[PDB]
C-alpha cells in the first residue's frame, strides 16, 4: 500500500494472508485474500496461475505481520483452490481475476470469529456504491513502487470509487477496463495498492453494511496520476461464487 | 531476474511480461 497507515488485523479482520511453502520449508508471501465465510477465502487468480497446486499454500487469518507471527492468528491448509477458467491478462489488464480457497486447519476445522477474525459480506447482485464513495484497501504490498522490500506490518488506506465513464477515458485506461472491473484511486493520487496487495479487499459501506466491493487486481504503476487501482467487481461474480461455494 | 520466491509476481508494479 502506497500512503495510508499501519493498522492491525483487528481493523480488517476479514484479511487473509496467503503464503507459499518451498521444497526447503522456506515460506514466502504470495498475496492477500478476504474471508467471506468460515471455510472460504476469496482472492485473485493471477496470484496462483503459475503454481496452481493447492498443496503449496498456507493461509493465515488474524495475522498482522508479514514474516513474524502475531497473537490471535490461525493457520490453515488449502483444501480446494479454485481459479477462474476464463482468467486472462493482456499486457496490463487482468480479466476474471478471482479465486477461491477452501481453508481447513490440521484439526479439519474452518475459521472461527474472534477479535482478529470476522467474515466480510458480499454485495447483492450488481449492487455497487455510487462513484465518489470512500472505500478501504488493506495489504502487505509495497510502500513505494520502487522498493524491493515489503513492510512487516499490515497497512490500509482510503480510496474513492471512480465511474467507468471516467475510468474509461484514454488518459485513464480506456476500454482496458471492462464491466466486470471497477476503479478506485486517491483524488490527489497519493495512495494506492501496489505489488503484494493483489487478492486483497476493497471494502465499502453499502446499505449500512461493510462489503467486499472489489478485489485488488491491476493497474499501471502504483499511485500514478490518472492510473487508478483496478479491482475485480465482486457484485458481478455472484453466480461464479455461488456455483463454486 | 525474477524467481519462484517472488511475492505477487503478476501484481501491479511487477516486472513480468
Ligand atoms: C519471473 C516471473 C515470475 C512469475 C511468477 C511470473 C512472471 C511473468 C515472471
Ligand atoms: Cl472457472
Amino acid at each position: 500500500i502506497i500512503g495510508g497507515e499501519f493498522t492491525t488485523i483487528e481493523n480488517q479482520p476479514w484479511f487473509a494472508a496467503i503464503y507459499r511453502r518451498h521444497r526447503g520449508g522456506s515460506v514466502t508471501y504470495v498475496c492477500g485474500g478476504s474471508l467471506i465465510s468460515p471455510c472460504w477465502v476469496i482472492s485473485a487468480t493471477h496470484c496462483f496461475i503459475d503454481y496452481p497446486k493447492k498443496e503449496d499454500y498456507i493461509v493465515y487469518l488474524g495475522r498482522s505481520r508479514l514474516n513474524s507471527n502475531t497473537q490471535g492468528e490461525m493457520k490453515f491448509e488449502v483444501e480446494n483452490l479454485i481459479l477462474h477458467k476464463d482468467y486472462s491478462a493482456d499486457t496490463l489488464a487482468h480479466h476474471n481475476d478471482i479465486a477461491l480457497l477452501k481453508i481447513r486447519s490440521k484439526e479439519g476445522r474452518c475459521a472461527q470469529p474472534s477479535r482478529t477474525i470476522q467474515t466480510i459480506a458480499l454485495p447483492s447482485m450488481y449492487n455497487d456504491p455510487q462513484f465518489g464513495t470512500s472505500c478501504e484497501i488493506t495489504g502487505f504490498g509495497k510502500e513505494q513502487s520502487t522498493d524491493y522490500l515489503y513492510p512487516e506490518q499490515l497497512k490500509m488506506t482510503v480510496v474513492k470509487l471512480i465511474s467507468h465513464r471516467e475510468c474509461q477515458q484514454p488518459h485513464y485506461y480506456g476500454s482496458e477496463v471492462t464491466t466486470k472491473m471497477l476503479c478506485a484511486a486517491d483524488p490527489q493520487w497519493k495512495t494506492d495498492s501496489c505489488q503484494g496487495d493483489s487478492g486483497g479487499p476493497l471494502v465499502c459501506s453499502l446499505q449500512g453494511r461493510m462489503t467486499l466491493t472489489g478485489i485488488v487486481s491491476w493497474g499501471r504503476g502504483c499511485a500514478l496520476k490518472d492510473k487508478p487501482g483496478v479491482y475485480t467487481r465482486v457484485s458481478h461474480f455472484l453466480p461464479w461464487i455461488r456455483s463454486h461455494t | 531476474a525474477c524467481s519462484r520466491y517472488e511475492v505477487d509476481c503478476r501484481g501491479r508494479x511487477s516486472a513480468c511480461g
